DNA sequence: AAAAAAAAA
């Protein structure tokens, strides 16, 4: 009736004209030829041009406009002053471009701040204030949507109510604007009126860093919202920025629903209307806006720089990228060439294939080592782990009951149900490095086999059945049985692995040490010189980002046989079936279809090093080299 | 000089003085209000001696007494004693995170967005049934604000009497402490304390629906103080002396007849080599690891015990050592636990009977030393840890004795590459 | 709180 004007917080006023002035004109420069950018004005038109909705405002930025005049008064009380904010923003997108709001959330993600809060330093009197924390996150939960902007509908008269903010309760309307009508009965909810929007929660907890003794983790609970969800996995260290906030328990409030913590001594607060006899109690919540975790060959092409052209170019029209590749591949470790090589020939890989009516066709290369104790096995697994995307290293006898391929665990008298992955099933699309293959138990060792060749793992115990994906390249290491490699016997009488498990891997390297004086005073004096000298000054023909440059350029190939191919291929495969059966009877037996399999795999792949779309075959001739001299080392 | 607002002050000065023992019982007997006439009278003081008056009207202050009676247990408590000092001491046994405290309201006429701010007392707020603005007047459009307010953080401790306090085998008791301010988390799990404070009763709200409340009343203590139950030229002094090597090897073990050689290699090993992270070749280990055999009959284990309370970090463990999800016991939540291993980072990892080391656990080692980096993929949470530990363990051989004919591997039945 | 079925050691 009165309509009364109310009460102008200027102060919002000011600092949200401050905010438009320095998103408008902040007009600062980035390198020599970037005279003017207008940062904000370009990713108002990269909204323009992607329909997007957040935007980013570094605090740096910020910090030098009005010094804390600004920054400060908007850091402290953030919460009081970001509705001016948004009515700032919305008022300069419109001005620059209305058809964006085609009326619409915006939201606003400030990152860099000048330092980073622990857990245990959390303390009340910092509500409503911009900070950051960081920590393991340990769970999240579903994307549910949130109610933001209700709409109403008064039942008796059908007037509508709407853009009633909410809070942490359900709320309903508290009037009818009909004057005939005066909202004696309640509203009716329209859905398809209201706007809702994500919300997810997370936990997170302390670092094993920062917590002494051992006292328990400190707790805490963050609650994200907008584009910010499923941007923080379980057991990633992430940093998260936001606002300090506090949430009651909504139990005690009006709710239509009905209705060390038995000691009470909460700081209960009551006196209120609608809690009547009941008792209010809070509990510490944080609220984030920004999280940051610090732990086709027409697609690449697009990816246009000048030294993505120059530099892949070069590598092309090189004439000696081979003889030079293979010296790239692990600097640190001495020797073993063929070592180097193979490993070069597993990262390409092969082409995958599948046949008209559903047949799938095994696309990977798989590499066993064996060789005396000391002779730097380990030196490779570790270095392709840490240099090969997806790749998980993975001893033999492994202490987890998933062991390598997976395993299924139930609560007591609890309805899970659920299967654990193994390091194989976490490999997926990479390499496992299983180390110290010898010692495998008869579970594994029957289910490698399966794995292996059908690229899939299946399961049927106590009322649940899966075909889970293990699509890996594997690579391994073993030791001789008696330790040293008896020259005069062969692999399969020095080894104690099964015939099958042979036939499944396809190449084999075997390395020996020796006492010959010559040797061994260089593998000194080189790793000496790791050591104290050239700690970093290795000398590999390329660098690590060059290597990866050229591996996913080639692998962005297909390569294709020939007549010949073909010929030449039947040829060798003919005189690799006949000259090895003409050994021995009953005693000899190694060459299958797998190995022909194998040939066509190695020849896609060397064909691929050199970014051929064909095969020549000399590569088919350097392929059978190559499993020829695996049955060399075995007759010597 | 320096700027805090901090007072420490003890009874028994405070009773050597024929005036002050007066108001030494008045302390006693009325708490709140003797404490906070003090605080106002020092903060006349500040101002009575200076004569910047800039920094004094931020800072309030406070006074921290202490020993004002002789420590009582939750064995003797009488209700004679409420509201009342006494002073306590006691082990911890577990903290609570902080707990805001209503002290300012704030509240807004929604019709007008005018706002107003109202005090508390007591806990108990007075709301106001019409706005202040008689220009509206309205009596419903009062909302209150939540995060818009002011707070305090609260904290609840508990504690657990000290065990001399039982001598034929009973049970301990627990009493609750609350603590404000600068007391929070000022202590931990497992800290021996003393404190001072006065007691308090409470009374129990019983069910939460109806206004009936228990014949008896919680009992808790309010406390305002605790306690915990250029050096460098002297090293170079040290430093100097050509014998050291030999003087501070000898001083790890006073009690050791000989053994010099392995005593030698033990303090080297707690020196510790150098670690390196060159980008190119990757880390190297900078750890060093020693085991002991021999028959149960060389005092090795006192040696591990030397070492462990030497040491600046270190774990002392027997034959589960590392990170598993556990279920809170307390509260119904699912917590991350780091093991024994990992606490040791940086230190010396003290492991005894190493013989009976099961067969799970074991590959855990080996999985530990030529990596030094414990991975673990449980309940969807798949993450590394980092370890960086030494370890220094202790073996027995199979049987009375050692037989010297046969060779190490066979009488300490431990896997040719573990030992390697 | 106590009986009974299932997978892994
Ligand atoms: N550049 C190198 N050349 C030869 N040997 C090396 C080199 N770098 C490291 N090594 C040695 O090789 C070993 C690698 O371990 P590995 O070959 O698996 O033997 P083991 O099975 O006994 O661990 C390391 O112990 C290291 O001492
Ligand atoms: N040289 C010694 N000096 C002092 N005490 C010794 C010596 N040798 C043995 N002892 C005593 O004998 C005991 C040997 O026990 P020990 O072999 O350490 O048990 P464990 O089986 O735990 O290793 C010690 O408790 C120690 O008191
Ligand atoms: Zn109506
Ligand atoms: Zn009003």
């Amino acid at each position: 009736l009165n309509h009364v004007k109310k009460v102008d917080d200027v102060t919002g006023e000011k600092v949200r004209e401050a905010f438009e002035q320095f998103l408008e004109d902040f007009s600062v420069q980035s390198t020599d030829t970037g005279e003017v950018e207008k940062v904000y004005r370009a990713q108002i038109e990269f909204m323009k041009i992607y329909d997007l909705n957040t935007i980013y405002i570094d605090y740096q930025h910020l910090s030098m406009r009005e010094n804390g005049a600004l920054a400060m008064a908007i850091s402290e009380q953030y919460y009081r002053f970001l509705p001016f904010l948004q009515k700032g923003l919305r008022r300069v997108v419109r001005k620059y471009a209305p058809e964006l709001l085609n009326e619409r959330v915006f939201q606003i993600s400030f990152f860099n701040l000048p330092t980073v809060h622990r857990i245990r330093d959390i303390r009340s009197e910092k509500i409503g204030s911009l900070l950051s924390i960081s920590g393991t996150v340990t769970r999240t939960s579903e994307v549910r949507p949130e109610l933001y902007k209700a709409s109403f509908t008064c039942d008796m008269c059908r007037a509508i109510v709407d853009n009633v903010e909410q809070s942490f309760k359900y709320t309903e309307p508290t009037f009818c604007p009909n004057p005939s009508c005066e909202n004696r009965a309640f509203w009716t909810l329209n859905v398809t009126r209201s706007r809702f929007l994500d919300w997810q929660k997370v936990r997170i907890q302390e670092n094993a860093n920062e917590i002494p003794t051992g006292s328990m983790p400190r707790t805490l609970d963050v609650i994200l919202r907008g584009d910010s969800v499923e941007r923080a996995k379980p057991g990633d260290r992430c940093k998260f920025t936001g606002v300090e906030i506090v949430v009651p328990d909504v139990t005690q409030l009006g709710l239509p629903g009905v209705k060390k913590t038995t000691e009470g001594l909460n700081s209960g607060v009551t006196g209120l209307r609608s809690l009547g006899v009941r008792d209010l109690t809070y509990k510490i919540s944080f609220l984030a806006c920004h999280v940051i975790s610090i732990g086709d060959q027409e697609v690449f092409l697009n990816s246009l720089s000048s030294d993505e052209i120059n530099e892949l170019k070069e590598m092309v029209k090189d004439e000696h990228i081979y003889d030079k590749l293979v010296r790239s591949i692990a600097p640190a470790v001495f020797g073993h060439e063929a070592v180097k090589k193979g490993i070069l020939l597993q990262m390409l890989g092969g082409v995958h294939k599948s046949t008209v009516e559903g047949i799938k066709l095994r696309g990977d290369i798989n590499i066993c080592v064996v060789g005396d104790p000391s002779t730097s096995k380990s030196q490779f697994l570790k270095y392709v782990v840490g240099f090969a995307p997806r790749s998980v290293y993975t001893s033999g006898k492994a202490s987890s009951a998933a062991g390598l391929t997976a395993a299924v665990v139930r609560d007591e008298e609890g309805g899970d149900y659920t299967i654990e992955a193994g390091a194989l099933m976490l490999a997926d699309n990479g390499i496992c490095c299983i180390d110290e293959f010898d010692k495998m138990d008869i579970s594994d060792q029957v289910a490698i086999h399966e794995a292996m060749e059908q690229q899939t793992i299946s399961i049927a115990k106590a009322g649940i059945h899966a075909t889970l994906n293990a699509r890996t390249s594997i690579l391994a290491a073993a030791n001789p049985v008696g330790g040293r490699y008896n020259r005069k016997l062969s692999l399969r009488g020095n080894l104690n692995m099964t015939a099958p498990i042979m036939s499944r891997f396809d190449l084999f390297f075997v390395i020996l040490d020796d006492c010959n004086e010559k040797i061994d005073t260089e593998l000194a004096s080189h790793i000496v010189d790791l050591h104290m000298k050239r700690d970093e000054a290795i000398e590999p023909p390329f660098s690590a980002e060059q290597l990866r440059r050229y591996i996913k350029y080639a692998r962005t190939f297909k390569p294709i046989l020939t007549k010949e191919a073909r010929s030449y291929l039947v040829e060798k495969y003919k005189e690799l079936r006949k000259d090895d059966a003409q050994g021995f009877s009953r005693s000899s037996y190694r060459i299958t279809v797998r190995q022909l399999e194998s040939m066509i795999r190695l020849s896609e792949a060397i064909a691929r090093a050199n970014c051929v779309d064909e095969i020549t075959p000399s590569f088919i001739a350097e392929a059978y080299d190559l499993l020829r001299q695996s049955i060399i080392r075995v007759d010597v | 000089e320096l700027g805090t607002s901090n007072l420490n002050l003890d009874a028994r000065n405070l009773l050597a003085y024929k005036q002050t023992e007066d108001l030494y019982h008045q302390l006693l007997n009325y708490p709140q209000e003797v404490i906070s006439i003090m605080d106002q009278t020092i903060k006349d003081c500040m101002v009575s001696l200076i004569v910047d008056l800039d920094e004094i009207e931020t800072k309030f202050y406070k006074v921290r007494p202490y020993n004002v009676g002789s420590c009582k247990g939750m064995r003797e408590l009488n209700p004679n004693d409420i509201d009342k000092l006494i002073n306590l001491k006691g082990l911890v046994l577990r903290s609570t995170p902080v707990i805001p405290d209503m002290k300012v309201a704030f509240f807004k006429c929604n019709v007008c967005d005018h706002t107003m701010a109202v005090e508390i007392d007591r806990g108990v707020i007075q709301e106001p049934a019409r706005c202040e603005r008689i220009d509206c007047n309205e009596p419903n459009s009062m909302s209150l604000i939540h995060n818009r307010c002011s707070f305090a953080d609260k904290q609840v401790i508990k504690l657990q009497e000290t065990p001399d306090f039982v001598p034929d085998g009973q049970t301990p008791h627990s009493i609750s402490l609350c603590v404000y301010d600068e007391l929070v988390d000022s202590c931990r799990a497992g800290d021996r304390i003393e404190v001072t404070g006065t007691f308090r009763s409470i009374p129990i709200r019983a069910n939460s629906r109806q206004r009936v409340l228990k014949s008896l009343y919680k009992t808790y203590v309010d406390v305002v103080h605790v306690k915990k139950v250029q050096d460098l030229a002297k090293i170079r002094e040290v430093a100097a002396r050509e014998d050291l090597y030999s003087l501070l090897a000898r001083s790890i073990a006073p009690s050791i007849y000989e053994l010099e050689d392995v005593k030698k290699g033990i303090l080297l090993q707690l020196f510790g080599g150098t670690n390196k992270t060159f980008t190119k070749g990757g880390r190297y280990r900078g750890d060093i690891n020693i085991l002991l055999c021999g028959d149960p009959s060389t005092s090795k284990s006192q040696i591990l015990q030397y070492v462990h309370k030497i040491t600046p970090r270190g774990v002392y463990t027997s034959g589960g050592l590392t990170a598993y999800i556990t279920r809170d016991v307390d509260t119904k939540q699912l917590v991350l636990e780091s093991g024994a291993l990992v606490l040791s980072d940086g230190g010396v990892c003290c492991i005894d009977e190493f013989d009976k080391m099961s067969d799970s656990t074991r590959s855990v080692l080996h999985e530990v030393m030529e990596q030094q980096t414990i991975s673990i993929a449980k309940a969807g949470i798949i993450t590394t840890l980092n370890a960086r530990s030494s370890i220094l363990a202790s073996a027995n051989p199979i049987g009375s004795r050692y037989n010297p004919n046969l060779p190490v591997t066979e009488n300490i039945d431990l896997p040719p590459p573990l030992l390697s």
